[PDB]
């Protein structure tokens, strides 16, 4: 969808965009940075 | 672009556009500037004088505005003076004189033949020789009402001029609109000030008035209302959270790591090349719904 | 990182709605009012041909 | 009317205004009077005694 | 007058006495034509006006058109304004006052004059003409713009004779029209001035202060020596009211305080009642809101009594836990027992909410002009009753 | 945008006869329709059209009948041969189908 | 009847945007009194004085 | 059912003239209205009804 181009795709590729670029940092925070702040949760 | 390099005219500035968009804008008869003053009176020649000075006092505030007064100017008329004097001195009223005007030049229906269904107008002129030119009209015979002949140069005077080829009516009232225009910047300042220098160094001539619109008049009303409501939906989002964990420690750990996420959603949108609009939010607002379930499944766990 | 991200935000621009091109096209030159019935045709044959 | 220490501005009208919801006839008089602030009318003075 | 009957929609009944009215403007004679009225009622009129001017300059005339063409055009814009109607002030006119002897000598009729005056007020327009390459557009003039225009009128003219000019038959002047409403101010003299509508169920505050505003800055663009000097206006009753039931709203909230103070020896559970009345007109208001409903000064002068018949729940329930937990101090799980001294007592105090906000259904039973006036009050009292309990419950 | 659309035809008259013959009386009785927020008039050669744009979020079909609703008053002042009509019920997104 | 002792409107002069009645009236001297309206002039249509 | 009546009164005109100048022209025009399911309609020597 972001690499495509037929009828209509500006908008599906300006609305997918920012979920590919999150995608790479999402699963990092989940993994790394909740289980730090949980631990320095006292 | 091929297109635009091969079609050349003298006298067009060409514009590729889609249709529907065109149509939406021809249907769409607003103000497309970003500022827009309106210059309302009781006749055209007070508010165009008006606003000839309008122009050149927007023009001096600080930041770019190509202040134009209008392309309405751009007719051409012959005016035939008819003259009440000479035309009782052939005992023809001035609408004595219009009905040759309106019929034997300009030719007007006067009935429509029936053909079934249908209907086709009746046309009653003069021939072509005699309605050519100015020239052929100051020629024109016409017969008064007691048989005489005459021409149309006894009771009138033919002369040549420039007018408007279209009148714009806001509120029922003569109206001269003037455009300031700028890029990249919110004119949410420069209209007091313009306002103050209108109103310091212009005078209004009796019956005349002048008002501030533009798009800046939607925006700074959407904009306040999305700050209403981005506060609230927040709210309502940490009451379950709280709900989800019964401690407000996690909560405001997930609410605080959500921008980790949006960071890295964003950080893609430069190196495309994209802009950030309504549909980006809803994106954004998707990355950041994701990001939280990711967290809180994490933080059950 | 979160800080860092403040760099393309202002470097990003803003757009109302992204121009969706469609399977057609729209030509419309910008004229002046004075114009004739027998010129118009002429020009618009003229546009359509070229 | 405007004799009374206690009014400050009377408007008079003989007749209708120009609208549909006005059809008085030129015989009938509507007089609208502002009375000054109670603070400043008269010690005593109710509303009463002003009519 | 169409009087429609009780709960129509004023849009449909306007709808459907102008389904008729097409058929009727065919029918009368040709000048006239009707005109239905504004979309407002008799409390429409709002706001009132006078053009007063401080000098010998301008007369009755140049206030009535200036009212009609400039002020009238100016005030109509706001979107919640019904109309601005004028009044007072004289209309100018064009009078030819014609005299019989020179009809006689003439040898002229009405009939023709008439003919003459209305074929020399108009302007023709041929075609645009076939120029070289472009178009030029036609216009002629002929308007009627000076009194010499108008003496240049030929009634009768004879083949080879001379012309009669409307001015060796008659008489052309500028004087007033016949006068159907003059509008005066104090004894000074007389004045011409407005009255703004306000349209069917609106905010008047919001209006109010938008007509004064305009006319604030249109008041630069008057003549020299022309003043609006206001004359009525219902922003100034409104706020009055407002004001009054503030205050005694506060005044019934430091009574409150200062007996939860004096009989329950100096402790803030006082605040307990301050905090939990205004949310139960809260509650009112958005059930209002939820169904129109507008609020009359008798809907809001009713509120005064519904937060005292609402205190008695909270007053009753802190007594109650002031008691239990004075009992327990003879002898986390603590604030479980004054939950339970708070349940003792819940469940009569609610009912007994729920039975007085239920025994006003008898003032929503009576309609008409008493059941329009006196609804509001009962609707939001019930309303206030029903968010107290439930409150008190919470 | 809601709005309703008045157009006149006349055949071969100036813009400001068109202007204040045809243009000026159905503005004139049109500023005071309920519920429009603004009236825009455009007088051109032979052509006049009037635009009545009320509020937002308002039935275009009540805003047509609030239209109507003075339309008739005008219709006994414009010239002999003229007459007002009401645009079509469509929007800018009307034209679907163009054959020739 | 309606014209030379009523003064009924005959047309409208513009001057803009406004619009001024006409007036067309006889004198006031013959339109007084009833004893001023049973000697008002009339010219028939052949044009004889009564 | 729903049922909209238009009467319209031509004088003195022949079936024909009446049904080609009132009646086609108003049963053309009925058939747009919204939620139209039918439109009948008979002209007559002197009426026309839809």
């Amino acid at each position: 969808i972001l690499w495509g181009t037929g009828a209509g795709s500006e908008v599906m590729s300006r609305i997918a965009a920012p979920m590919i670029g999150g995608m790479i940092t999402a699963p990092l925070l989940s993994l790394f940075i909740i289980p730090a702040a949980y631990k320095l949760m006292w | 672009e091929e297109l635009d390099n091969t079609v050349r005219l003298p006298g067009l500035a060409n514009l590729w556009v889609p249709p529907i968009r065109n149509r939406i804008d021809m249907l769409s008869t607003g103000i497309k500037s970003p500022i827009g003053i309106k210059v309302s009176g009781t006749v055209l020649a007070d508010i165009d004088a008006m606003a000839e000075q309008i122009e050149e006092v927007a023009r001096t505030v600080p930041g770019v505005a190509s202040a134009l007064a209008e392309r309405l100017e751009g007719g051409r008329y012959i005016n035939v003076e008819i003259n009440r004097e000479k035309a009782a001195r052939y005992g023809m009223t001035v609408a004595d004189v219009q009905l040759f005007v309106t019929s034997a030049v300009g030719g007007a229906m006067v009935g429509e033949t029936v053909e079934g269904i249908a209907r086709y107008p009746i046309n009653l002129r003069y021939p072509q020789s005699w309605r050519d030119s100015p020239q052929a009209l100051r020629q024109l015979p016409i017969l008064t009402p007691m048989k005489q002949q005459i021409t149309l140069a006894d009771v009138a005077d033919i002369k040549v001029s420039t007018g408007p080829s279209m009148l714009k009516t806001e509120n029922a009232r003569p109206t001269s609109w003037i455009y300031i225009d700028a890029r990249d910047r919110d004119m949410v300042s420069v209209v007091h000030d313009l306002q103050k220098a209108i109103a310091e160094k212009v005078q209004l001539k009796p019956g005349t008035s002048v008002a501030f619109s533009g798009q800046f008049e939607l925006l700074e009303r959407a904009n306040h209302k999305l700050k209403l409501m981005v506060p609230m939906t927040l709210m309502i989002i940490f009451v379950l959270l709280y709900l989800a964990f019964r401690r407000v420690g996690e909560a405001l750990l997930i609410i605080s790591s959500v921008p980790f996420a949006l960071v890295g959603g964003i950080w893609l949108l430069w190196w495309m090349g994209f802009h950030l609009s309504v549909a980006t939010g809803t994106g954004f607002i998707a990355l950041a719904g994701v990001a939280a379930e990711f967290g809180v499944v994490m933080l059950m766990y | 990182s979160v800080l860092t991200v403040l760099w393309p935000l202002n470097k990003v621009g803003g757009e109302f709605l992204p121009q969706i091109n469609e399977g057609d096209l729209l030509y419309m030159p910008s004229t002046l009012p004075g114009i004739s019935a027998a010129e118009a045709a002429s020009m618009l044959q003229k546009t359509d041909k070229l | 009317i405007m004799s009374v220490p206690e009014v400050a501005r009377v408007f008079g009208k003989t007749g209708k205004a120009e609208t549909a919801t006005d059809s008085a006839p030129l015989e009938m008089v509507e007089t609208t009077i502002q009375l000054k602030p109670q603070e400043q009318w008269r010690p005593g003075m109710t509303m009463d005694k002003i009519i | 007058y169409v009087i429609f009957e009780d709960g129509t929609d004023p849009y449909w009944a306007r709808s459907r006495v102008l389904e008729y009215l097409n058929q009727v403007q065919g029918k009368l004679p040709a000048g006239v034509s009707a005109e239905l009225g504004p979309d407002a009622t008799g409390v429409g009129w709002i706001y009132e006006y006078a053009l007063v001017d401080r000098s010998g300059k301008h007369d009755l005339a140049d206030l009535r058109s200036l009212q009609d063409w400039f002020l009238k055009y100016e005030l109509k814009t706001i979107p919640d304004v019904a109309e601005v109607a004028s009044v007072g002030g004289v209309v100018k006119e064009y009078q030819v006052v014609i005299d019989p002897q020179r009809l006689a000598q003439y040898g002229i009729s009405l009939a023709e004059v008439k003919s003459a005056l209305d074929a020399s007020n108009q302007e023709a327009g041929g075609s645009s003409i076939e120029l070289a390459e472009a178009e030029y557009m036609v216009r002629a003039s002929g308007y009627l713009q000076t009194l010499d225009d108008f003496n240049h009128i030929v009634l009768k003219a004879s083949e080879n004779g001379v012309p009669v000019y409307l001015r060796d038959v008659a008489k052309v002047q500028i004087g007033p029209e016949m006068r159907r409403g003059i509008a005066e101010l104090n004894g000074e003299g007389e004045v011409a001035g407005g009255v703004v509508i306000l349209r069917s169920g609106k905010n008047a505050r919001e209006v109010i202060a938008a007509v004064k505003d305009k006319l604030e800055t249109l008041k630069s663009s008057l003549p020299e020596g022309v003043e609006i000097v206001t004359t009525y206006d219902r922003s100034q009753l409104i706020d009055r009211a407002i004001d009054n039931l503030s205050g005694k709203l506060l005044e019934e909230f430091i009574v409150v305080a200062v007996v939860c103070a004096l009989f329950l020896w100096h402790v803030r559970s006082a605040l307990v009642a301050i905090i939990s009345l205004p949310l139960g007109l809260c509650i009112a208001f958005i059930v209002m809101h939820f169904q129109g409903l507008n609020a009359n000064i008798m809907s809001l002068g009713g509120i005064a009594i519904a937060v005292g018949a609402m205190v008695d729940a909270a007053i009753v329930m802190i007594e109650n836990a002031h008691k239990r937990l004075e009992e327990w101090q003879h002898q986390k799980t603590r604030w479980q027992v004054i939950t339970d001294a708070s349940v003792e007592v819940g469940p009569a105090l609610f009912i007994s909410l729920l039975i007085i906000t239920l025994s006003f259904i008898p003032i929503f039973t009576l309609e008409g002009q008493e059941g329009r006036l006196f609804g509001p009050l009962a609707f939001t009292k019930t309303y206030a009753m029903a968010g107290a309990a439930l409150l008190a419950i919470v | 945008d809601v709005q309703v659309i008045i157009k006149t035809s006349y055949p071969g008259q100036a813009p400001q006869i068109v202007e204040n013959q045809v243009t000026y009386p159905l503005t004139t009785t049109m500023l005071s329709v309920p519920g429009a927020k603004t009236v825009r008039g455009f007088s051109q050669f032979g052509d006049s059209y009037v635009y009545v744009i009320f509020e937002d979020g308002t039935d275009p079909y009540w805003a047509r009948s609030r239209v109507l609703e003075y339309l008739n008053q005008v219709q006994g002042k414009l010239p002999a041969g003229v007459s007002a009509e009401l645009g079509p019920d469509a929007t800018g997104v009307g034209w679907i189908y163009e054959y020739a």
